[PDB]
């Protein structure tokens, strides 16, 4: 199964991807590019390509968007103030026709900070509901701890 | 492939298949065609997705040759910005 996983700067994309790898929590740069891992879950094989949120790379993921089966967007919890560009994003991801029958799973993340939107704030401000073409899921996260993220791969795996 | 015009679904094909000879086959044979005279635009978004941070050299050095002969031509993968994806990982 190929995985697209992108959202804002500083979300938690890298942070995921290394804790689904190696169960453990490094210490990031920001990602000037992409990593690219391969994850084992219950017989399936995730590829999964973090691909760096601030606005250089940004420009860059449609590249990526081509012969994604799922996508996970990832979402820092405890950012109000970039919640509506978070939503920008999202929407007209949303619209690329090679993104048109990917799984869509967001992951609200940092889930563990005291302030933290809950997921169901979060699905509102995100237009969640809206989609009706495809699947999509959202589950809280929390990527240190690894709170969410299986549920999430669980959640993928049934497309 | 010394001039083939009609050619450019089979590149697109070759250009990402997890076989990394076959990707640097397929990007130099866009280039052959090209420069040539042909058809090339309808790849970009597989040329530019295997090759662009890393530091492997000869994936770099065929997409880093594309990129004087026809950048301005091609949009479909790459499209008008200031860090195009000719130049943000190429940092």
């Amino acid at each position: 199964m190929r995985i697209l996983m992108v959202g804002l700067d500083g979300a938690g994309k890298t942070t995921v991807l290394y804790k689904l790898k190696l169960g453990e929590v490094i210490t990031t740069i920001p990602t000037i590019g992409f990593n690219v891992e391969t994850v084992q879950y219950k017989n399936i094989s995730f590829t999964v390509w973090d691909v760096g949120g601030q606005d250089r790379i940004r420009s860059l993921w449609r590249h990526y968007y081509r012969n994604t089966e799922g996508v996970i967007f990832v979402v820092d919890s405890n950012d109000r103030s970039r919640i509506g560009e978070a939503r920008e994003v999202m929407q007209r991801m949303l619209n690329e026709d090679e993104l048109r029958n990917a799984a869509w799973l967001v992951f609200a993340n940092k889930q563990d900070l005291p302030e933290a939107m809950s997921a169901a704030e979060i699905t509102e401000k995100l237009g969640l509901h809206s989609i009706r073409n495809r699947p999509w899921f959202i589950q809280a996260t929390c990527a240190t701890s690894g709170e969410g993220l299986y549920e999430g791969l669980e959640w993928l795996s049934n497309s | 492939m010394d001039s083939e015009p009609p050619s450019e679904i089979s590149l697109k094909n070759d250009l990402e298949k997890g076989d990394v000879k076959s990707k640097t086959e397929a990007l130099k044979k866009v280039i052959i065609m090209i420069l040539n005279g042909e058809k090339l635009p309808g790849l970009l978004m597989t040329i530019i997705r295997f090759v662009l941070p890393l530091q492997d050299h000869t994936i770099k050095k065929l997409l880093l040759v594309f990129w004087e002969i026809v950048p301005k031509t091609t949009p479909d993968g790459r499209l008008l910005h200031e860090m195009i994806l000719v130049c943000d990982a190429y940092r």
